[PDB]
RNA sequence: GUUAUCCGGAAUGAUUGGGCGUAAAGCGUCUGUAGGUGGCUUUUUAAGUCCGCCGUCAAAUCCCAGGGCUCAACCCUGGACAG
């Protein structure tokens, strides 16, 4: 647990591998947040809270499987990229964009946590989280 | 259109159990249901929907002249199997399954016309005319061909529509069906994935009692299918 | 309930014989087939080397739509018979882009070879290596820049290709899936 | 500098070109030994494609990609915007108003200095020519000879719609930039340009 | 055309961009000093990070836009992204 985003990310990547809808992750303000935009984007169905022994678990619904589970065309990606052996900045201009905006980008600034198409409106760089296809 | 389905009769012909839970596949584990006796019990609200789905696209695969293959290989499954197929008026597999029916067709079709010259020559009565050797030989070949080419004697060209009984013993015709474009209406018991088959019904493996339920349900549907289709053509 | 030789005989004039039927239908299912690699392959048998000739060959009409096919057989030709068909069977279709080119930016992974293609500006034409260059161009894929890496050979790169280029996202079709209008991923 | 060599020869082998000859290419008489290298590898392909666009225009390799240099740096279609660059040539524009038989023709005109842009003398065959620009005979009498008996005597009208003529002074005129339909050549660029990858 | 020199292709020293069960490659196994990374919550600060403005990073070269030697190479004016 060294990286708690890195974990998130990667929890979500094994079990959208495995063809499971639902999966546990620990909740945290990048966590909550992060899912937050995940959600307004479109890329999860739903998400929800739980608590016991002073624990917070957010549980995910995932998109449903691709007309059937095993002839899939589409599987759903992710990438960290600023990390805590290197971390990634960039200004305005550098700013990444996925597949020519098919996908999107994580961008952590001074106005908090959001993509990178908000970046882009409000003219304002920043750490990269990660790439999410 | 309607048919005729309720948790009763389903309940009667005990459908709702299947094979103990050192034998089941966790790939079923979303729609399964319960656990009881180390013998489990799948669900029949999911069942009842599947099996509502699939006598929807038989009755609609019926009605625009579609042809009907049926499939088990089981020493009860092919006594219902023979009877399924004569009340419904379809082709059927029953005894032994060869290798490459659907996948090969050419080879397939010309071991058919030597069984329709097998079926000339033994109406003929121009065996009688033939040393032992040659009479015990032709018979060899009768024996074999009814067994196998029996039931899909009257096709010609490739079927377009194959429903299967207990998916695990049946292997080749999954394989064969996922190749070649074709979709697959199956049995499911708790040993088997839900990949194999296209529309895939829980079921049960061990009861005659449910596959005769599920199997009349279904020739039933294809009946009503092949007045529409009597109709509509 | 017509006589069993008539109707029998029906199905017999309708399944003609191979002995008596000449084969050339091709060109009227709109294809057509080019030969990438002729290799001499090799078993070996107490009498000595028993010589065969693998074919690899993708079809395409050129208009979007192409496959890949691998074949066996003693002569050249019916090798390349073989792998014809083989493809034919194995056919797919490759997203496009008003301009002939690709939707995005993919790579691709198949055996030992990878593959890297990215979309073109019109204009610059088809600028890649043997295998990937000849099923895009047989795709009909008028700009696309691609790179295999790993490694070189023919038939592996062939199957990475088409691997990319199946997993390629048309626009219409993530809008959809995230469930939100064009314009606004447009942007 | 110059492709002295024989015509028809590059004609056989490449295709119809319309700067080079107007005489149509005998029966080809190859039809007794019937020898053919086979099929082509894509190479040659690309090779004869290229072949094709210098031998039409008269252009040295070194001078084509120079052009192809240029080409690369402008922003747009690369191939298209080479055609352009091609088609924009002196000689070439002083042919394709018919003012010419051919290009070496028209390359021998312009040298000879009996041509004239705006006024002024240019006897070099690869100035560029530019959008409003006058192309007119020398006043002296071979020039004004030379430029209408083989206007007249070439009864081609096909004038692309970018180059305006005028019947007493003889005036040509470039009206604009040339239309990728309007091109003097039934060419994929893109074979040229892909050939071109490598320098 | 040949030879020499350098970069390329070479993902063949790999940040972007590789590997280490059997192909070259995991110290014989631990304890631990420097060193590197390090769970969650609230506040602070503002070193990084981000945005705006200023100074400068000479002219020539490269990039863009015109102009001049008949064209081009070359020369001249004006201007700027980077960083
Ligand atoms: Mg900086
Ligand atoms: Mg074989
Ligand atoms: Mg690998
Ligand atoms: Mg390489
Ligand atoms: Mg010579
Ligand atoms: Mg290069
Ligand atoms: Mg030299
Ligand atoms: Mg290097
Ligand atoms: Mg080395
Ligand atoms: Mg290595
Ligand atoms: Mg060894
Ligand atoms: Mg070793
Ligand atoms: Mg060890
Ligand atoms: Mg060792
Ligand atoms: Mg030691
Ligand atoms: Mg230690
Ligand atoms: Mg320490
Ligand atoms: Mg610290
Ligand atoms: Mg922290
Ligand atoms: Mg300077
Ligand atoms: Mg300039
Ligand atoms: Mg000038
Ligand atoms: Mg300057
Ligand atoms: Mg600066």
């Amino acid at each position: 647990g060294k990286d708690t985003i890195a974990d998130i990310i990667t929890c979500i990547r094994n079990a959208d591998m495995n063809r499971k809808g639902t999966v546990r992750i620990v909740s945290t303000n990048i966590t909550e947040n992060i899912v937050k935009i995940l959600l307004r984007e479109g890329f999860i169905e739903n998400a929800r809270k739980h608590q016991e022994r002073n624990k917070y678990f957010l549980v995910l619904t995932l998109r449903h499987r691709r007309n059937k589970k095993g002839p899939y065309l589409n599987t759903f990606h992710l990438k960290r990229v600023s990390r805590p052996g290197l971390r990634i900045y960039s200004n305005y201009q550098r700013i990444p964009r996925i597949l020519g905006g098919m996908g999107i980008a994580i961008l952590s600034t001074s106005r908090g946590i959001m993509t990178d198409r908000e970046a882009r409106l409000e003219g304002i760089g920043g750490e990269i989280l990660c790439y999410i296809w | 259109r309607y048919w005729n389905i309720n948790l009763e009769e389903m309940m009667e012909a005990g459908v709702h159990f299947g094979h103990g839970t050192r034998k089941w596949n966790p790939r079923m584990s979303p729609y399964i249901s319960a656990k009881c006796k180390g013998i489990h019990i799948i669900n029949l609200t999911r069942t009842a929907r599947f099996l509502s789905e699939a006598c929807d696209l038989v009755f609609d695969a019926s009605s625009r002249g579609k042809q009907f293959l049926i499939v088990g290989t089981k020493n009860k499954a092919a006594d219902s199997v023979a009877r399924a197929a004569i009340r419904a008026r379809c082709h059927y597999v029953n005894k032994k399954w060869l290798g490459g029916m659907l996948t090969n067709w050419s080879t397939t079709e010309t071991r058919l016309h030597k069984f329709r010259d097998l079926r000339m020559e033994q109406t003929a009565g121009r065996l009688a005319r033939l040393p032992k050797r040659d009479a015990a030989v032709v018979k060899r070949q009768l024996s074999h061909l009814q067994t196998y080419l029996g039931g899909i004697k009257y096709m010609t060209g490739l079927p377009d529509i194959v429903i299967i009984v207990d998916q695990q013993e049946e292997y080749t015709a999954l394989r064969e069906c996922i190749t070649l474009g074709i979709p697959t209406i199956c049995l499911i018991d708790t040993n088997c994935n839900p990949d194999l088959a296209d529309i895939s019904i829980p079921a049960n493996d061990d009861a005659i009692a449910s596959i005769r339920l599920i199997l009349t349900k279904l020739v039933f549907a294809i009946c009503e299918g092949r007045s529409s289709y009597i109709r509509n053509p | 309930l017509g006589n069993d030789v008539y109707a029998m005989d029906s199905k017999i004039k309708k399944a003609t014989g191979f002995g008596s039927k000449s084969k050339k239908e091709k060109i009227r299912d709109g294809f057509e087939e080019n030969v990438v690699q002729v290799r001499r392959v090799t078993k070996v048998v107490k009498g000595g080397k028993h010589m065969r000739f693998r074919a690899i060959v993708v079809v395409g009409d050129k208009k979007g739509q192409v496959g890949v096919g691998v074949g066996k057989a003693k002569e050249v030709v019916s090798a390349v018979q073989k792998a014809a068909v083989d493809a034919r069977r194995n056919i797919i279709t490759v997203p496009m882009t008003k301009y002939l080119t690709f939707p995005h930016r993919n790579e691709a992974d198949y055996g030992a070879a990878r593959v890297m293609l990215r979309p073109a500006a019109p204009g610059t034409g088809v600028i890649a290596g043997g295998a990937v260059r000849t099923v895009l161009e047989m795709a009909g894929v008028e700009n696309a820049l691609g790179k295999q890496l790993g490694s070189n050979n023919a038939l592996n790169n062939a199957r990475a290709t088409i691997v990319a280029v199946q997993t390629m996202r048309q626009f219409s079709d993530v809008a959809r899936d995230r469930g939100i209008p064009m314009e606004e991923l447009w942007k | 500098s110059r492709y002295r060599g024989p015509r028809f020869k590059k004609i056989r082998r490449l295709g119809a070109l319309p700067g080079l000859t107007n005489k149509r290419p005998r029966a080809g008489s190859d039809l007794r030994n019937q020898s053919r290298s086979g099929k082509r590898s894509q190479y040659r392909i690309r090779l004869e494609e290229k072949q094709k666009l210098r031998f039409h225009y008269g252009i040295t390799e070194r001078q084509l990609l120079k052009y192809v240099r240029i080409a690369r740096k402008a922003k747009g279609s690369t191939g298209q915007v080479l055609l352009q660059l091609l088609e924009m040539r002196l000689d070439n524009i002083l042919f394709r108003l018919g003012m010419a038989p051919t290009i070496p023709g028209a390359r021998q005109l312009v040298n000879h200095r009996h041509i004239l842009v705006n006024g002024r003398i240019v006897d070099i065959p690869s100035y560029r020519c530019k959008p409003q620009d006058t192309i007119m005979a020398r006043d002296e009498q071979k020039s004004i000879a030379l430029i209408q008996n083989s206007l007249d005597l070439s009864p081609r009208e096909e004038l692309p719609k970018h180059l305006t003529l005028n019947p007493f002074p003889y005036k040509g005129l470039v009206n604009q930039i040339i239309d990728s339909k309007w091109v003097g050549l039934k060419i994929n660029e893109l074979l040229v340009v892909e050939y071109y990858s490598r320098q």
